[PDB]
């Protein structure tokens, strides 16, 4: 230069496409 | 200090277009 | 890289990937970094031309089973031939 | 009643159509 | 079925052309049987 | 055997010799036990067991390289020299053997540029592609002489047996 | 299933003796172990 900073790990992500190929929702 | 990520960081994981669909 | 044709069964070879079959002119949208496209089984539907940013459906040429309709032998010889879930042009 | 019947209801692989 | 295409089954490719294309035809070999082993054993499944 | 093992001369690997064995009763275990062979490597057969095979036909191969290049002599080798200058089939059957030739080896001449690989067991001559061997008796480079002993197992009259009583 | 007899199944032959009298043990083992992986499958096919 209040920023965030979080990590990753290796999980598994369950990812909704609508019709126009957009992830719209995650579980 | 410590706040809640409720929804957020989720990232077209790669290239391939999908439509409709669970993946 | 070779010229692009269309609506004949062909060997397309794009960035990294090769198949065989019939390239269309899609209509699906791909997000603006979209490349490829994956069927509900992970299996290729259709491309981005990485000359032309322009979508191209993909579909397997057409193959089937080669079936012979025949009375017993010891009544003719003649048989007739159905080409399973084909079109009779591509025959 | 045959119509609500059908309507609720819903790589080398072929399908073959029923024979009736 | 279809799914079982996308496995190495220990090869080190599920794709059979790409493992044509990086090795030489008596370790290709090997691989190619892998992977003709897994598929066929899916189909045997399948078909049970 | 005696006429090729101890041949007064190879020829070069591209014009590689090819002499043909029949109607011998052809004893294997002097070839096997005689510790004359770098290598001694048979490979659709073991080596101890050839006594006791009917082959139809053997085919003794012979030329010379530098061993260094002599391990390509297997089915299944990259190299100009099993590409494009001497190529043993996929599914070989037979012995290759191979030793040293500084006590008696520029005669040996190589093909380096083709447009193609050979197919297996095809032999070349055409003309600038080819290089010699830097053979002197003060030289891996050093050359060798090799003899592929192949076999055909095609079931016919039977007619290079065994000492096999 | 006896003519799944005549398959080499990825063996040199599908003959046995013929890999017993042409092999010492070391690699017989490995021709003989591709000839029961296959036999054994096509039995099992068999039996369901």
């Amino acid at each position: 230069l209040a920023y965030y900073v979080g990590y990753l790990q290796p999980r598994t992500f369950l990812l909704k496409y609508n019709e126009n190929g957009t992830i719209t929702d995650a579980v | 200090a410590y706040t809640n990520s409720f929804t957020r960081g989720v990232y077209y994981p790669d290239k391939v277009f999908r439509s409709s669909v669970l993946h | 890289s070779t010229n692009l044709v269309k609506n004949k069964c062909v060997n397309f070879n794009f960035n990294g990937l090769t198949g065989t079959g019939v390239l269309t002119e899609s209509n699906k949208k791909f997000l603006p970094f979209q490349q490829f496209g994956r069927d509900i089984a992970d299996t290729t539907d259709a491309v981005r031309d990485p000359q032309t940013l322009e979508i191209l459906d993909i579909t397997p040429c057409s193959f089937g089973g080669v079936s012979v309709i025949t009375p017993g032998t010891n009544t003719s010889n003649q048989v007739a031939v159905l080409y399973q879930n084909v079109n009779c042009t591509e025959v | 009643i045959e119509d609500l019947l059908f309507n609720k209801v819903t790589n080398g692989l072929t399908v073959l159509p029923p024979l009736l | 079925l279809v799914k079982q295409l996308s496995s190495n089954f220990g090869a080190i490719s599920s794709v059979l052309n790409d493992i044509l294309s990086r090795l030489d035809k008596p370790e290709a070999e090997v691989q190619i049987d892998r992977l003709i082993t897994g598929r066929l054993q899916s189909l045997q499944t399948y078909v049970t | 055997f005696g006429e090729v093992f101890n041949a007064t001369r190879f020829a070069s690997v591209y014009a590689w010799n090819r002499k043909r064995i029949s109607n011998c009763v052809a004893d294997y275990s002097v070839l096997y036990n005689s510790a004359s062979f770098s290598t001694f490597k048979c490979y659709g057969v073991s080596p101890t067991k050839l006594n006791d095979l009917c082959f139809t036909n053997v085919y003794a191969d012979s030329f010379v390289i530098r061993g260094d290049e002599v391990r390509q002599i297997a089915p299944g080798q990259t190299g100009k020299i099993a590409d494009y200058n001497y190529k043993l089939p996929d599914d070989f059957t037979g012995c290759v053997i191979a030793w040293n030739s500084n006590n008696l080896d520029y005669n040996y001449l190589y093909r380096l540029f083709r447009k193609s690989n050979l197919k297996p067991f095809e032999r070349d001559i055409s003309t600038f592609p080819l290089q010699s061997y830097g053979f002197q008796p003060t030289n891996g480079y050093q050359p060798y002489r090799v003899v592929v002993l192949s076999f055909e197992l095609l079931h016919a009259p039977a007619t290079v047996c065994g000492p096999k009583k």
